[PDB]
C-alpha cells in the first residue's frame, strides 16, 4: 500500500507544476519526504486536500 | 448490525495479536489512521472497541 501512497503524492506535486501552482507543489514535495521516512499515510490526505483547494 | 445501530464489542484485559487479521487476505481493505498498521503488535491501548 505505502508504494501507491508515495506514487500518488508525486504525481499530485506533479500535477501541481503542471498546473501553475508550484507553491503547492512545493509543499506536497515536502510531504513526500517526511513520507518516505515514515508510516504515517496522513501525508496523503493532506496532498490530496492542497490539490482540492488549488483546483 | 446495520449502520444505523451499530454494535460495540469491549476488547480488554488481553493480548490483542492483530497479525492474523493484518495478514488475512479475506479482507478487501485496510487502512490506519494515528497508528501504523505493521505496529499493531508493539503498541498498546487503554481499551479497545470493534
Amino acid at each position: 500500500d505505502k508504494e501507491w501512497i508515495l506514487q500518488k503524492i508525486y504525481e499530485i506535486m506533479r500535477l501541481l507544476d503542471e498546473l501553475g501552482h508550484a507553491e503547492a507543489s512545493m509543499r506536497v514535495s515536502d510531504l513526500i519526504y517526511e513520507f518516505m521516512k515514515k508510516g504515517d499515510e496522513r501525508l496523503l490526505e493532506e496532498a490530496e486536500r492542497l490539490l482540492e483547494e488549488v483546483e | 448490525a446495520s449502520v444505523y445501530a451499530w454494535n460495540r464489542k469491549r476488547i480488554s484485559n488481553c493480548v490483542a495479536d492483530y497479525s492474523v487479521l493484518y495478514n488475512s487476505a479475506s479482507f478487501s481493505t485496510f487502512k490506519c489512521y494515528g497508528v501504523s498498521p505493521t505496529k499493531l503488535n508493539d503498541l498498546c491501548f487503554t481499551n479497545v472497541y470493534a
